[PDB]
């Protein structure tokens, strides 16, 4: 059986092949282990501190929000070591492998996020870190592949299937299904198997635990609501975990529309796929009619993840969180307007969160609103995709 | 489920083991696997097990994952696999028929409605590959509902605890992936019978896996890769194919 | 005269045309009020904690260390919003321009870091900015120039004399001798005229003092030296200001020594130039033998500086700091280092504070030493450089 | 210093102005500088203020800055430039010689140095551009030993301390750049002659300076300018030149 309950309602589970079974109630008995030991959290706490730079900062943004009753902070996840939030919970789960004895790392990615984050915890860590990643993807993410490599990660590019981050997803799993003995498979969202959609959760909840801190020390009373990206799950759940028991506070996680859900072209599967069963668990997922599992598309290569997790699911199930989409031209002006009115570059993935923020104060300039956004990234490496497109139009 | 009854119990009376054979239904198009198919069964074929085509093979090594991809480069679905089976079923009634299936092409359009899809075709069992045992309460009782055979893989890394399971849940085959006492284990809770899964690509280890107290042999992957190397000679892929079965299945006699 | 002196000893002072004097005499006023000011204290503290992410941490190097008596710790400049020092020092200056009136900002950049620092600093402030760069920097800087502009600053490319960093210095002072009235020329380093050398020092002394805390708190006792890279000489002055009345502290800036001294390729006037007079003030520069200004040369491009701030050409002539050069190729090997072994890609100007650490260790390596480098930046703006040297080399 | 007095007297006695034009010495080349100066003389120059091409001259606007461009790919260096002024002395020994220099051309060899070179070659004045007031020291009393004017500039935004400063420190002539208040506080704190600087491009412009009050008029880029257009053909340059200068001369009588 297992300690913890693998299910969120219906979503979650561990779909995998009997061979792995063994690997995942390993994980999760670590897991519980090291939640109880005051030694560990000590040591994940020093390493976040003072390796990565927590806590981070919560800005208030009065330039953007003028003239409208809309007072907005921004949780500044750029401003942690490698530029996102990965590396919050490659930091844990690094300090899980090492627990139970393990020496080597086996790592997923699709924009390059979660590679570079997986690959620096390793290299300050000592474990020795393989990395997983579609081809396609490689080849349009040479700067990250790079800082992979010169951080001492071996990079292995997956040419099978669609050569995305799905293809790396299962390659990931086949190696690990024969390596967990002496290897953790690090996967980099909040979904896959349980135990994961729980651990990550559970090594990202800073996220909200401090700004929650932050905005009673700024504003003396919790926001309206908390806006995140969706693109797999984890900042989004590390933003909202420390409030789902604070009922007043709205909880907003925001998916990639793409070209437009009409067009087909996007990377919504809360609100617009279909429930599959994929990648270790039941959850909605981008699939055909007759369940192949297809990709996601957005401008933002980080929101490529072409399912949700878990608990993103269940919650939009029983009406505690709401699920909405921005799509590519509503991300690229929100990343405009932050850089002109903040002095921020963000993430093209936490712009989609941001657009919808923007959304939300200039339709109903008079609602009186505080609303926080977990910008879960920066943004100088999508300056050169900025770039081509305002370049592609003028 | 009972096609497999009525198999080993044949075989037992012969003293012989079954060998299966595994391959990628519509790999390398659908006419050339019809006809890879009936080549395997006069060659000797006991059993078939038969892969559905799918976008994430999560459990399957390159051999199998090349198979798919030429499969869909033919334009091959489930709904055209289930017509060869279908088809494949009217020209042969006894051979019991596996097929190996990735669970979300199970749960898609409804998990009972896809075992009710397989009775009326005329498959005999299904194993789920990524579906644990721990996660298989519906896919085995749908399966059960409509007279199909639910194969369950018994892992090397197996314990007490999934032994039991495996062999209270499975039916047909179980299918095994130290080695003596697994089978012991398994025959002391009266599992369904073992076939040797995984590694199987010469006579000898038929041989020594029916020595060893399993009922049989499956090759995983070795039918696939003949297929993949005479893609180019249709003719020379059917003859070597017949000549590596008969021998396969001669060593279990 | 002046409320406060120009001169370090024989250098520094106010070598500008008469009709910038007026200029300079009110920056120094309002300064001097500033500094008074617990208001304007406030506010700048406000924005280094809430927008630029201070304070930093303070990073422990236990593996580059192994099997030495060295204990290395890397003051984390790196981690500030815009990825460097340069943006303390932008953010006080620009909120000196507001308290002046101001509402236009001039700024100079050579690799493009404090440009995007003003830029930022402006957008987030409301001030209209435009930069002045060399050619030849805009040119090697695409990605730069494009943030700038991005944030809305205006970015002047300057073709005059070498398009480099110090013809973009000379445009700059030109624009400002005509515009002081209503526009604040932000200068990017611990140089030029009174009162820039000390302006900026008191605006990045923060460094320092925040070192001192944490070393205290972490090791109870202050370093045995503080380590930095010396271009213009701000991150270094910000490490060591809070330092010079503790005499057991050494200092030691390090400057880049290019090809190698011996070559005259470098950019290490402070030790291997000869005492002048431009940009402001007397100092050690890089010119011929006839008084013409030359260019530095480093593999770092914000190492580009031709000469030294004047408080370190003094602390030089009186003993209290040592200054020492390191050539392209320690700097990156040291680069290579701190990425394989601690998971950090620093700017490849810290990478030679680096490898002047790494050589103090490796040379003596019983000597017990606490040794804190300033990690003035991070290095994913250099991967390129960095991935096209490996491979012309293999 | 004794040139200027002796001109200024000279023109007080003529109720006339001075006129005074600015080049870069060895622009566009040192052959070509010297006929141009023979030139600018010959017209009916009073007195002369020579740029020596600095690599970073802070000071100049565009204008200036293309002539030391156009000196330095000449090779001109300032060891050329005083070998060119030695010349131009021996050639013209009254007409008061100015030079504008950057501070860091005089201080590289030692102030006192520079300013004995100065004196040997036949120089009256050195202005030095980036040397405000406040840091003027050593090179006044340098040039003062050496019986050279050290001239300072009076700038627009210039109040009573500076105005008296300048009129204490300065000798041979005040760089003038109120108009008739600067000059009348600067006539009563007795400083050197006053001339008019910046913007001076026109006849009217010099007649305007003189009428104000000023001892004369100096033409800060316009002969670089007739240079820059006449590149292609020196006989034209001087031609044109000639030309400029007479009628800015005319102008001052
Ligand atoms: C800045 C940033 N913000 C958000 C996300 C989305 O992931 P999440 O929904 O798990 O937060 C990503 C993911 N990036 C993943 C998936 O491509 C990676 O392997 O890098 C990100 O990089
Ligand atoms: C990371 C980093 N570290 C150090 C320095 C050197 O400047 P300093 O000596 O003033 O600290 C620079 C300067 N860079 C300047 C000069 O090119 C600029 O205009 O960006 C830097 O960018
Ligand atoms: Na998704
Ligand atoms: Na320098």
């Amino acid at each position: 059986t297992t300690l913890l309950n693998p299910y969120f309602g219906e979503f979650g589970g561990m779909y995998v092949p009997q061979i792995l079974m063994p690997a995942l109630n390993q994980l999760e008995e670590a897991f519980v282990s090291a939640q109880k030991d005051p030694e560990f959290q000590a040591q994940f706490a020093d390493l976040l501190k003072n390796y990565a730079g927590r806590p981070t900062a919560l800005t208030k943004c009065q330039n953007i929000t003028a003239g409208t009753r809309t007072t907005l902070y921004l949780k500044r996840e750029d401003l942690l070591h490698g530029g996102a939030h990965k590396t919050n919970q490659v930091l844990g789960q690094a300090l899980l492998a090492k627990r139970m004895g393990k020496s080597e790392i086996i790592a997923e990615t699709g924009a390059g996020q979660h590679g570079v984050a997986s690959a620096l915890a390793s290299a300050l860590l000592g474990l020795k870190c393989r990395i997983y990643m579609g081809a396609k993807d490689v080849e349009r993410q040479s700067p990250n592949v790079f800082r992979m490599r010169l951080m001492g990660a071996e990079v292995i590019p997956v040419h099978s299937g669609s050569a995305t981050l799905k293809d790396a997803c299962n390659e990931a799993l086949r190696d690990w299904s024969g390596s967990y003995e002496t290897a953790h498979y690090m996967l980099g969202t909040a979904a896959g198997p349980h135990p994961y959609p729980t651990i990550v959760r559970e090594f990202q909840r800073m996220i909200g635990e401090e700004t929650k801190a932050q905005i009673l020390d700024k504003e003396g009373r919790l926001p309206d609501a908390v806006i995140a990206c969706v693109g797999g799950g984890s900042n989004a759940i590390g933003m909202f975990a420390d409030f789902i028991n604070d009922t007043s506070v709205g909880l907003i996680g925001v998916e990639p529309g793409g070209h437009g859900i009409e067009t087909g072209e996007h990377g919504a599967p809360l609100k617009h796929g279909r429930v599959g069963i994929y990648f270790g668990m039941k959850a909605p997922m981008m699939q055909t009619a007759d369940g192949q599992i297809e990709e996601s598309y957005s401008i933002s290569a980080g929101l490529d993840f072409p399912s949700v997790g878990p608990q993103h699911a269940y919650l939009n199930s029983i009406g505690r969180a709401d699920y909405v989409s921005i799509t590519d031209d509503e991300a690229l002006e929100a990343f405009k307007t932050l850089c002109r009115h903040e002095g921020i570059i963000p993430a093209l993935e936490s712009s989609h969160a941001l657009a919808h923020a923007l959304k939300m104060m200039r339709e109903q300039p008079e609602k009186e609103q505080l609303l926080v956004v977990n910008l879960s990234g920066r943004g100088d490496k999508d300056i050169f995709t900025v770039h081509d497109i305002l370049k592609a139009r003028g | 489920m009972e096609r497999y009854e009525n198999l080993f119990a044949q075989l037992n009376d012969r003293r012989e083991g079954a060998f299966v054979p595994f391959v990628t239904l519509g790999d390398p198009g659908i006419e050339q696997s019809l006809k890879i198919i009936d080549t395997l069964i006069d060659a000797g074929a006991d059993a078939l097990e038969l892969g559905v085509p799918f976008s994430d093979p999560l459990a399957d090594g390159p051999t199998i994952q090349n198979a798919n991809l030429r499969a869909f480069a033919a334009g091959v679905t489930p709904a055209q696999c289930f017509e060869m089976l279908a088809l494949i079923r009217e020209k042969h009634p006894t051979i019991p028929i596996g097929l190996l299936m990735y669970a979300n092409l199970v749960f898609n359009n409804g998990i009972d409605a896809f075992y009710a899809r397989c009775e009326q075709v005329g498959v005999d069992s299904v194993l789920v590959a990524d579906v644990p045992v721990e996660e298989s309460a519906p896919f085995r009782q749908a399966a059960l509902r409509h007279n199909i055979a639910p194969i369950f893989i018994c892992p090397p890394n197996a314990d007490d605890d999934l032994l039991r399971q495996v062999a209270s849940y499975g039916r047909g085959y179980t299918y095994l992936l130290p080695l003596h006492h697994l089978i012991e284990k398994l025959k002391e809770y009266h599992a369904a019978p073992a076939l040797q899964g995984f590694g199987i690509s010469s006579p000898e280890q038929v041989s020594a896996a029916v020595r060893a107290g399993a009922a049989g042999a499956i090759s995983g992957s070795a039918i696939v890769k003949i297929i993949e190397k005479n893609l180019a000679s249709p003719k020379q892929m059917l003859a070597e194919l017949r000549s590596f079965v008969s021998a396969m299945k001669a060593a279990s006699r």
